[PDB]
């Protein structure tokens, strides 16, 4: 429902019009499969020594 | 102005940033991903005249 300022026709209009606003991951760079099945992890690293 | 002279070299001397196409989110069906860049920087003495 942001409000935007429109040249052309001169009334406002809605951001939805402009655009399609979702929520999803800040990033789509990676991706698991655990079993073929779409998952989530984290690999744990240790300390030198 | 010497602000005019300044503003105009900032502009006209961009740095227009990278990217890619087919970046994720990607479209169902796309099987080519490739860096794109563009130039925007003046090169030599002519452009800057």
């Amino acid at each position: 429902n942001i409000s935007l300022k429109s040249k052309t026709n001169g009334s406002v209009i809605k951001l939805s019009d402009v655009a399609n606003v979702e929520i999803g991951s800040q990033a789509y760079n990676f991706a698991i499969l655990e079993n073929g099945k779409p998952a989530t992890a984290a690999a744990i690293q240790l300390s030198p020594g | 102005s010497i602000s005019d002279v300044n503003n105009a070299i900032r502009e006209n001397n961009v740095e227009i940033a990278p990217g890619r196409l087919g970046d994720l989110p990607a479209e169902k069906g796309q099987l080519i991903t490739i860096p794109l860049s563009a130039q925007g920087q003046l090169s030599s003495l002519e452009q800057f005249k």
